[PDB]
RNA sequence: UUAAGUUAUUAAGGGCGCACGGUGGAUGCCUUGGCACUAGAAGCCGAUGAAGGACGUUACUAACGACGAUAUGCUUUGGG
RNA sequence: ACCGAUAGUGAACCAGUACCGUGAGGGAAAGGUGAAAAGCACCCCGGAAGGGGAGUGAAAUAGAACCUGAAACCGUGUGCU
RNA sequence: GACAAUGGUAGGAGAGCGUUCUAAGGGCGUUGAAGCAUGAUCGUAAGGACAUGUGGAGCGCUUAGAAGUGAGAAUGCCGGUGUGAGUCGCGAAAGACGGGUGAGAAUCCCGUCCACCGAUUGACUAAGGUUUCCAGAGGAAGGCUCGUCCGCUCUGGGUUAGU
RNA sequence: CGCGAGCUGGGUUCAGAACGUCGUGAGACAGUUCGGUCCCUAUCCGUCGUGGGCGUAGGAAAUUUGAGAGGAGCUGUCCUU
RNA sequence: AUGAUGAGGUUAAUAGGUUCGAGGUGGAAGCAUGGUGACAUGUGGAGCUGACGAAUACUAAUCGAUCGAAGACUUAAU
């Protein structure tokens, strides 16, 4: 079986989220929690809430025991942007992109 | 310094409604704005 | 100081190998066994380091 | 020695503030480098409190701040008084190592390593 | 066992193909709106204050629309 | 034997608006849930957003710039290398 | 059947594919149209069918007619997304600690210590701007970081003259 | 007439001015004179340094020959014969 | 620069502190004494002393975690 949980329109950029997801992908859930809770990056709280949501709604809805679980696929997709403007010199503008993400975390018992 | 140093008096005694209607051609301005549909005249 | 050629996906990805971050200096806390912590650092949960609360 | 993102005089004042705050509070939450530098300051001050002479009060006033702490007897007292009267009497057999450090973990804002430093 | 020779495995990462996704808003379908015109009517308003606007009126009121201290409307005649 | 939302009016939408300019003046972008709002009671994670189940619905893989949803682009998994 | 010709720019000639609409005729479609995607399909070419997934309502086919009738380039126009790149930069400057607040704290509040200005970074005040004032709530966006905070957002209040 | 994304910018070679001379004149002179803004965060190759991966048919630690490569390569004065 | 290289990681002298020194500065603070005073003298080559030498576990290098072989085939001599 499988369970997932998602987080959409996250303010962090995907290049800066995927760095952390590369540490979670394919690992025990408690291990992965600790990775996130000990890494000083700023996407790690958000990934952690997605993860604990997955574990919660697996334990609740699909009825799986939290112990046996591993992180099967944790992926981050580009969401929208918010286009912004940083004034550089001589009347020239320079664009800024406040990128977004779609943090997904999928949890399995191995069968 | 810069080239707009504001003043209400100098704004209204030049670009103002009364200065327009004081003049033949300044009335054409308001007509062009009334004819175009601008919510703000002068 | 200005590129003549775009940087392909291939070169982009060949360069973005070593940019990753590593697994931290993680260990277990023996006061609680699980709740893995950083080595040579206090445990946030147990408030412990070599047995003694802090 | 070590320089802390500060010029010479700013460094001196930061160090005196950290020493004094330690003397008041008996433990402080700081960054590891500032800790590693102020431990020297503190320990030399404790040594002066142990030597206990007038010249040693005079030399420790060159490095401490004039602060007022309320005691648990609701009493007024200074950092230097506290030092030479309490702290040097605690450590009369201890030959150095008047201070320890505990690496806590990485701070959110700046990714700095926080520590706790106390005078056990 | 030793000597000589031959050869693979590896994939940090990459390429090709496939599958699944996301962003993005093309395409298809549609139309509240527009374009060009036909027939008929009409071809001005205003000092008994114009056209155009400002300010305000609702139970709650920011805005569009209608309205004007008789103010989100008053009377009458007919329709319904 | 006109357009069908980069078209057709500058304007299908609160457009001569927002914005720019002292000023005359210039001058945009922006359409679609569903038959009907029946517009997600309720439980779980979360501080919230957001999500997962449940239930409305034919359809939520229709959940509010909500018909379809291409390409560039970003990624995950893997067969051959 | 025999024989021959068939490189090709500017360019001349000819036969055609396709697109949108229309007339006529014959037809398909919620038992699933167009459109999109996938395929190892047919034709001498432009290009045409068939299936399957999606999709949810219009569309082909024959003959003929009319055109806003085919795009890879115009330092083309509009929009979208990338590379540069996790790279410059984050805007003259002294902050440290303790206690709180809170899901979350270098960044908010209080206290202390230190420092900066001090013909002033102070006090008033004409223009100008026009509610940014104040109080209580909030953290989407703004803030070149964070944010429990704010000149931001919500709600409600606030400007009293005979001189 | 090596080298200005390595410098300078005296000189020539923009606009100002003045002398001689030419020209009716505007103005002109390989005639002279005073003065006069030198933009760039390096993608690729290249170069100098510095590391990770794998390979070198077991996995490791140390010492190592040298296919090759690079460097250095100067010269006076004095004394004696 | 960062990685790296090297010294060490409690069976421990790696750094800090502590006690001794070297080198450097050059005669602390307090007290007394002579002077109206500025000052001078004695106690005393005084006291201070970041990086250098030595000794010393007083503090921190904790408990731990990960990676890392079982050695292909063929031919010849044994
Ligand atoms: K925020
Ligand atoms: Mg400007
Ligand atoms: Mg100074
Ligand atoms: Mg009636
Ligand atoms: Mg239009
Ligand atoms: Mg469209
Ligand atoms: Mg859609
Ligand atoms: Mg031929
Ligand atoms: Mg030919
Ligand atoms: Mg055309
Ligand atoms: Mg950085
Ligand atoms: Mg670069
Ligand atoms: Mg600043
Ligand atoms: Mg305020
Ligand atoms: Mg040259
Ligand atoms: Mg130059
Ligand atoms: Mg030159
Ligand atoms: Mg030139
Ligand atoms: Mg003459
Ligand atoms: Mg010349
Ligand atoms: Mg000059
Ligand atoms: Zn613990």
């Amino acid at each position: 079986m499988e369970a997932k949980a998602v987080a959409r329109t996250i303010r962090i950029a995907p290049r800066k989220v995927r760095l952390v997801l590369d540490l979670i992908r394919g690992k025990n859930a408690a291990e992965a929690i600790a990775i996130l809770k000990l890494t000083n990056k700023a996407s790690s709280p958000v990934i952690e809430k997605v993860l604990m949501s997955a574990l919660a709604n697996a334990e609740h809805n699909y009825d799986m025991n939290t112990d046996e679980l591993v992180v099967k696929e944790a992926y981050a997709n580009e969401g929208p942007t918010l286009k912004r403007f940083r004034p550089r010199a001589q009347g020239r503008a320079s664009a800024i992109n406040k990128r977004t993400s779609h943090i997904t975390i999928v949890v399995s018992d191995g069968k | 310094k810069r080239t707009y140093q504001p003043n209400k008096r100098k704004h209204s005694k030049v670009h103002g409604f009364r200065k327009r209607m004081s003049t033949k051609n300044g009335r054409k301005v308001l007509a062009r704005r009334r004819r175009k549909g601008r919510k703000v005249l002068s | 100081a200005v590129p003549k050629r775009r940087t392909s996906k291939t070169r982009k990805n060949k360069r973005r190998t070593h940019f990753k971050i590593s697994v931290p200096g993680m260990t277990e806390c023996p006061n609680c066994g699980r709740e893995y912590k950083l080595s040579h650092r206090v445990c946030k949960n147990c408030g412990s380091y070599n047995g003694e609360e802090v | 020695y070590r320089k802390l993102g500060r010029t010479s005089d700013q460094r001196k004042a930061m160090l005196r503030d950290l020493a004094t705050s330690l003397i008041i509070s008996e433990r402080i939450e700081t960054t590891e480098a500032r800790a590693k530098e102020v431990r020297s300051v503190v320990e030399k001050l404790i040594t002066l409190g142990k030597k206990g002479d007038l010249a040693s009060r005079r030399n420790a006033a060159k490095t401490l701040r004039n602060v007022e702490i309320l005691n648990e007897d609701e009493t007024t007292q200074t950092a230097l008084q506290k030092l030479f009267g309490e702290i040097a009497e605690r450590y009369t057999e201890r030959q150095g190592g008047y201070t320890r450090i505990l690496k806590q973990g990485p701070r959110r804002g700046d990714g700095a390593e926080s520590v706790i430093i106390e005078l056990v």
